[PDB]
């Protein structure tokens, strides 16, 4: 392959053949817009009348398409189609012990009734992440699991676990103007570690007010004593958020009715919505944040027993 | 003779191969241009300026059209209360203000987006409540009354009163609105290809806007990718705009709407609010009913009045009510004008009926099926509008559905399930329906045909009806073949056109098969009458021989046919005269399982028994039953339109407006056509099928309501006779909020609560 | 100075010398190539009326791959050295219908017909990847395709004949 | 149509001989309405089938009769509405007929009577009638060139 | 009643203006092609080959 | 490396950037500009169905001159800086007819109508040169226009009204 240039009435498109080319072009033009599947950009251009006069397509780059099995998880290049992620994870779940695939199973649950085969065959993993919709079904799972993101520019390279700080504001991520997401490592589950993901069965607004979540608990070895707890939600704000104030309070507590009560009390407060919050369905969304946690609570008890 | 055989839709193979031509599939002329509507972003405001300076910079821009460009009249709409292009004021978001014309649809789109409009807001009215508070109505109250309401209510053991709301519905035909207009350049002549159920009004409205005689305008309709009532009138919004562009430029012009435009501009089903009061005995027998209906009509009259008339005609469903008063008011609001949608006011009124009937059963503590059966009409009874029920087959449909669905056994299994599960519940309901067949406006119940037999014996049939997927042309070919006693292979229908059959009614009201079948039949009779001498002289010859002999003897092989439905004409000022020719009937039983923690649900099983008389084509009729039922399931359970407080539609495409999907349909889905029930009143003993089955989708809604009642018994309180309000659509939000428990109340947090 | 864009449609080479990055495959098929089988139903990926099959030799897998895609969202500028198959590429009434096309028509799976090309292409793509699918794989194949007329039952019934 | 405008179609074609003009004049006379209310757009096989070629000079004769017959059918159908509204207009009568579900579309047909000459009996009418004329012309020839003037 | 009157040909004004449409005056479709007949140059002959 | 061809049709500027020397004005008017009033009747100069008026500034005579020409034989490449007038350039039923157009129509000078545009343009050209022509000048104006329908008498009679 070689780099290609296409020129339109309004837009210049560069098809990058190598990672070095992509990073050079992004340094030369930090405002250049990346496009892989165009399943978000096409909507932005048509329906939100966005215009990006320079587009770079990195779909051909080997590094952005690589699937790699490591000691700590499965790494997907950022241009990998969701269909490919789904296939790889289904295979992993089929062959590996249940205790190692709790996070994988969560991703698969979020992908289950998620667009047709048509969308999933071209929608990239990195595209969903960087799009940063408040109602992404994937970012809550990546946040709750501490999924590691490898981020690169001309002369920089850094790997960060996704946490609450990665989404500072509406549709924004903690990336530099020049940076591109290279790869995403979805971790194996450890001993005494459990995971669930849930999502609202309705959507009424373009990118707000659909509850979706990832929930992780790590216990002290062989115990019901909480060592780590993460509950991350989409559709409750203008970005993916973590109920940190609530979860911090449960550390060293035991997995019982008192914890159920306290977490539910915390969620009702921390995630409270004003009567006029964008998207409405105020009562329903609060009820779901609690009902989803209840399901997680019961599921973790069944896994513990 | 293929009448009664399951012949596939005649265009099915071409549809599967992508060879069937829809309006936008027609080749473009070398010089053909594209139109994009420019539309209001405010519910109610004065237009202060329109700036096209930025639009003129777009490559390929031709012109901007507005009110000032119209040569004839800017007054349009069924009741002449609309503008083609808004002039001084806009009265809904989506109100058409002008149009851009350009050399490509991409260029038209680009240009339209940068047209800048400046507004001065005016007080807007959006909700039914807004409208009632402001006395904002079209026309006066509609009413049907029978018996003595005072007295009826005196004799009642129990009285229940309440309020209920049913949301509207977007048509979501897979093919949006589309028109091509070809100006000829002679004498005002124009030929249009349109996705419309109403070529006649298209022709008239175009002629009126241009200020030319109707005979100058030719409208052609090959087929639509769905109509569902949404192309009965609203298609003229696009057609008239494109016609103007064609006139102004002298070029052919076309426009196909994007989904988001279509959902915003073209109108949907009418939302309804009902306030009701029912009086009944401890046995569940109904003695008095009062219902005040209000529809959200939007910003013009359109078909709103007739829709409310049909609602009032169906407030009884299948139940005899001796003392009854129904009224209706059309709310005038700053929303896109609502219009015809499969069922045409019927589903709303029927939903309201089944809601209070459900509450009667609960209040009496009796099984719902028992209460429905007890209150059912009998053969020969008069409706509340005093029409006799002749051939009343609901009891047969009911008995057969109960048996084949194994209702009573499955009811026990539902009870067992609910006994054993805390956070999931099942529900099961069986619901009847009757639907009156005919336009409620007498003069629309007329139909024309034109038939030619060519000298090779091949036959070309033309009739007033349009094909929108319902298989009308298929059925007309089956009818012609039977009537003429020749194979279907000798007959062809090409399209619907205003120069073959003039003055046609819209293809609507489920009667097209009935009325065009009669028109086609009569034309066929005339042909047979003319060929009879030649058949006599050559009884062993072929059709071809007879046709050639007739031709050589200078006998005409071309004729019209015409039909007008007899004995129709209901008077609101006497409460007498036939509103309908006959009624179509059916029964549905559905079972659901709800997730009490999430509000999601599974459609487990549906059984339907439908009285369609002697089907002309059971494959097509079963297809209409299934399709209609699923559209009803959408109306009652999935499909929710949502507006900002400013009156702007939020739900403008499939990502935010959920029509039934492959995975939405009942896991076990059974449909039977009732046997041995010929209908003397229609062509070859058949019955209209298009709209009647839609309301049966409500069986899913009432199963869901049953499941919710179980959840409330589990976690909410101990009152088994409790009435709770459940509006339509019963979305996950409404279902979840109704399962009051330690989560909805926050009792799980340690707080005191109402569970 | 622009590179040429080279792709295939129904086995035939397309050389586009002046590709505009804004141009969608759906626009290209319908308005440049005159193949109108593939339809516009929403423009936002939800309805599947514009469904086509895409094929390419995946250099990273060393394998020919076949998948479905919404032509309404696919920029032609992503398609260099990709082969497109549309409804008119698999069969016609003027030659011979593909079994997918024959079965949906004869099973009463097509009413208005507007969704039928997209559904045909979804089923065709499945069979191209798995010629012996299970009943279960057959329903999952259509999450991206909407039909307003049929209530879906007949479509699934006709297609279930391809199972196991 | 429901505006009172009339669309006439017949089997004959226009080639400059003014057939459509004559057919409009006939239709206007027969219906008793101005020519401005009547239009002929084209000749087409899906409106009038099995047409003879436009030939033999008889198009006015035969299509004139067909149009006349269709017009009479229309008049018969409109008559009751004329009687209910005798002070009214053409347009009023047409709309009244439409709203009473009376068809405003009809065919007309004409077959020339008593034709059928036989070459084996030398009898039977070959023609319906004969057209006649006389012309007198004067010329001057140039005997030296063969040119001439039609004087 | 105009029967017996010298009414001008109905299309004459449009004929004089070049607005009357004849067959070839009809606009061409974007994809419309053109045909030219190939014709015998001999009064009577066997066709041996066509190149 | 070709120069631009620039001429005017009915007062509107035509900039042909890729003129083919083999292109006739009749082909250009009909098939590029879509002005179909001017007709093809022979392609060899004998029938005048394709008659248009040409105007140019004469240097030697120091004036604008107007003359008629057969569009079927005029190479567009001879027309640089020339103004073309066709039948649609002088009047129409949508606005107002020119007197020449009205008179030929009302005088029964048009039957099938195919020669009418060319004859109109021949008469129009005469009047542009000589607003008060003689009867003799009127008949000479038409040696290049054929009519198969009228027998010519009504055309001459109608246009006689411009004379004396
Ligand atoms: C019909 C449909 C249904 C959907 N349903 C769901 C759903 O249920 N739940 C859900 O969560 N999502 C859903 N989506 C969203 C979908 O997952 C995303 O649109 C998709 O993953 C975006 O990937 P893409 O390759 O198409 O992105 P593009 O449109 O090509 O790009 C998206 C954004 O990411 C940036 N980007 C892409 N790659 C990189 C890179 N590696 N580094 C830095 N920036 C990059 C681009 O600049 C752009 O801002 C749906 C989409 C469609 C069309
Ligand atoms: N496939 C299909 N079926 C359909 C429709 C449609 O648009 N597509 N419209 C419905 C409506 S609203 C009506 S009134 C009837 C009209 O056609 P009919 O009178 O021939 O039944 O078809 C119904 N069934
Ligand atoms: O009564 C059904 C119906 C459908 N369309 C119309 C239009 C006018 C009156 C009645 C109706
Ligand atoms: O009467 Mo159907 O067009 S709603
Ligand atoms: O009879 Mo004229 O067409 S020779
Ligand atoms: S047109 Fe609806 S998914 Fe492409
Ligand atoms: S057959 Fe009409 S949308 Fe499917
Ligand atoms: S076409 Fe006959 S002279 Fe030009
Ligand atoms: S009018 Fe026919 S050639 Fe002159």
């Amino acid at each position: 392959p070689k780099q290609l240039r296409f020129e339109g009435e309004r837009v210049t498109w560069i098809q990058a053949s190598t990672l070095k080319e992509l990073l050079d072009l992004k340094a030369q033009h930090p405002e250049a817009k990346l496009v892989v599947g165009n399943t978000e950009i096409g909507i932005e251009m048509k329906f939100k009348n966005q215009l990006f006069p320079m587009i770079i397509c990195p779909a051909w780059i080997p590094e952005l398409n690589a699937v790699e099995h490591g000691p700590e998880g499965i790494s997907f290049g950022a241009a990998c189609a969701l269909s490919s992620v789904e296939k790889t994870l289904l295979e992993a779940v089929a062959k590996l012990p249940t205790q190692k695939t709790e996070v994988f199973r969560g991703v698969l649950e979020q992908l289950r009734w998620f667009a047709g085969k048509q969308v999933k065959s071209v929608a990239s993993l990195g595209g969903n992440i960087i799009t940063a919709s408040p109602i992404s079904d994937l970012n809550p799972v990546f946040m709750a699991s501490g999924t590691k993101l490898t981020i690169v520019s001309r002369g920089t390279r850094r790997t960060v676990p996704m946490d609450h700080t990665f989404f500072p504001s509406y549709r924004k991520t903690l990336l530099g103007p020049e940076e591109i997401l290279l790869s995403i490592e979805i971790p194996y589950s450890r001993e005494d570690e459990f995971f669930s993901a849930f999502k609202q069965a309705s959507r009424r607004e373009d990118d707000i007010a659909k509850v979706t979540c990832g929930m992780r608990v790590l216990f002290q070895p062989g115990s019901m004593q909480v060592k780590e707890l993460a509950l991350c939600y989409g559709g409750m704000a203008d970005r993916t958020i973590s109920a940190l104030k609530t979860t911090q309070k449960q550390l060293s507590k035991f997995w019982n009715e008192k914890l159920l009560q306290d977490v539910c009390a915390g969620l009702a407060e921390e995630l409270s919505l004003s009567p006029d919050a964008p998207g409405g369905m105020i009562e329903f969304r609060r009820t779901l944040t609690l009902s989803f946690f209840f399901k997680f609570y019961l599921t973790v008890l069944k896994k513990l027993g | 003779d293929t009448v009664g055989r399951p012949l596939p839709h005649l265009a099915a193979a071409m549809q599967a191969s992508g060879e069937a031509v829809y309006c936008d599939d027609i080749p473009r002329y070398e010089n053909e241009l594209f139109l994009r509507l420019v539309t209001s972003t405010r519910a109610h405001a004065k237009i202060k300026s329109i700036d096209v300076s930025e639009a003129q910079k777009v490559p390929g821009f031709v012109c901007f059209l507005s009110a000032d460009d119209i040569p004839g009249s800017n007054e349009t709409g069924l009741f002449n209360d609309e503008t083609v292009f808004a002039k001084d004021t806009v009265t809904c978001v989506g109100h058409i203000i002008g149009a851009v014309v350009a050399d490509t649809p991409e260029h038209a789109e680009r240009a339209a987006h940068v047209v800048k409009v400046t507004y001065e807001d005016l007080p807007a009215i959006i909700t039914i409540e807004d409208a009632i508070k402001n006395n904002s109505f079209y026309g006066s109250e509609l009413k049907i009354e029978k018996g003595d309401l005072k007295k009826g209510f005196s004799e009642a053991d129990n009285v229940v009163s309440g309020e209920l709301y049913i949301g509207g519905q977007d048509h979501f035909y897979l093919e949006t609105h589309c028109t091509i207009a070809i100006p000829k350049g002679e004498e005002g002549e124009m030929e249009l290809f349109v996705s419309t159920q109403n070529a006649m009004k298209t022709q008239s409205f175009v002629a009126k806007m241009l200020g030319v005689p109707v005979n100058r305008i030719l409208v052609r309709v090959k087929r639509m990718g769905g109509g569902f009532g949404g192309k009965e009138t609203r298609s003229t919004l696009v057609s008239v705009a494109v016609a103007l562009a064609a006139y102004k430029t002298g070029h052919p012009v076309r426009c196909m709407l994007d989904r988001n435009e279509d959902m915003l501009i073209t109108g949907g089903r009418h939302p309804f609010l009902a306030r009701y009061k029912v009086g009944f005995m401890k046995t569940g027998t109904i003695v008095a009913l009062e219902v005040d209906h209000y529809s959200n009509a939007g910003n013009s009259r359109d078909l709103s009045h007739s829709i409310m008339e049909r609602a009032l005609f169906h407030m009884d469903n299948c139940y005899k009510i001796p003392n009854i008063r129904g009224t209706g008011r059309l709310c005038k609001t700053n929303l896109s004008s609502n219009t015809a949608f499969r069922g045409f006011g019927g589903p709303q009124a029927l939903f309201i009926a089944e809601n209070w009937m459900s509450e009667v059963a609960v209040t009496c503590g009796l099984p719902a099926e028992e209460v429905r059966w007890k209150n059912m009409y009998k053969e020969g009874d008069l409706t509340h509008f005093n029409q006799r029920l002749e051939g009343f087959s609901v009891p047969r449909c009911w008995d057969e559905c109960l048996k084949s669905s194994q209702y009573y056994a499955r009811k026990s299994e539902v009870d067992k399930f609910n006994k054993e599960n805390c956070w999931k519940k099942r529900g099961l309901c069986i619901i009847p329906t009757k639907f009156g067949i005919s336009f409620t406006v007498p003069f629309l119940n007329q139909a024309g045909a034109l038939i030619h037999v060519y000298t090779d014996g091949s036959v070309l049939v033309s009739h007033g009806g349009t094909e929108m997927g319902q298989g009308l042309h298929t059925k007309m070919v089956q009818v012609a073949s039977k009537a003429l006693k020749i194979p279907i292979s000798k007959i062809y229908i090409s399209e619907t056109s205003t120069n073959t059959v003039p003055n046609s009614s819209p293809t609507a009201a489920s009667v097209s098969t009935d009325i065009y079948g009669q028109a086609v039949y009569e034309a066929c009779q005339t042909i047979l009458k003319r060929l009879e001498p030649f058949k006599k002289k050559n009884p062993d010859g072929s059709w071809e021989d007879w046709v050639m002999a007739a031709y050589q003897d200078r006998v005409s092989l071309s004729t019209t046919g015409f039909y007008r439905t007899p004995n129709l004409g209901y008077s609101f000022e006497t409460n007498s005269g036939n509103a309908f020719h006959y009624f179509t009937y059916g029964v549905a039983c559905s079972e659901v399982e709800i997730d009490c923690l999430t509000g999601d649900h599974k459609n487990l099983r549906t059984d339907i028994v439908m009285d369609v008389g002697s089907s002309l084509n059971p494959a097509i009729d079963i297809g209409q039953v299934e399709g209609a039922f699923v559209q009803g399931l959408g109306l009652f359970t999935l499909e929710e339109l949502h507006y900002s407080p400013e009156g702007s539609l939020h739900t403008r495409g499939p990502s935010t407006y959920k029509i039934p999907a492959f995975g939405s349909i009942p896991t076990e889905f059974r449909v039977s056509l009732l046997r041995d029930c010929p209908n003397k009143k229609a062509i070859y003993a058949s019955k209209a099928v298009g709209e009647p089955p839609l309301f049966l989708g409500a069986s899913v809604f009432f199963a869901i309501k049953d499941a919710i009642r179980a959840a409330r018994a589990q976690h909410t309180n101990n009152n088994t006779k409790e009435l709770f309000r459940l509006d339509s659509p019963a979305t996950p939000e409404k279902i979840r909020n109704a399962c009051v428990d330690k989560f909805t109340t926050l009792c799980v947090t340690g707080a005191p609560g109402n569970c | 100075t622009a590179d040429e864009l080279v792709f295939f449609v129904n086995g035939k080479k397309v050389v586009e010398k002046n590709a505009d990055p804004e141009t969608t495959l759906l626009a290209y098929l319908r308005r440049k190539l005159g193949l109108r089988g593939t339809k516009l139903g929403c423009g936002e990926g939800g309805c599947g009326a514009c469904t086509v099959m895409l094929s390419k030799y995946d250099r990273l897998q060393d394998k020919i791959i076949h998948f479905s895609a919404n032509a309404c969202l696919a920029p032609i500028c992503t398609l260099h050295h990709v082969a497109v198959t549309t409804v008119e590429g698999i069969g016609s009434t003027k030659t011979r219908l593909h079994p997918v096309q024959e079965r949906i028509a004869k099973s009463h799976g097509s009413q208005c017909g507007f969704c039928t090309p997209g559904i045909v292409m979804s089923m065709y793509t499945l069979l191209r990847n798995q010629p012996e699918p299970t009943v279960e794989e057959i329903e999952d194949a259509f999450q991206g395709n909407l039909c307003r007329c049929t209530g879906y039952r007949p479509i699934l019934q006709g297609f279930r004949t391809f199972a196991k």
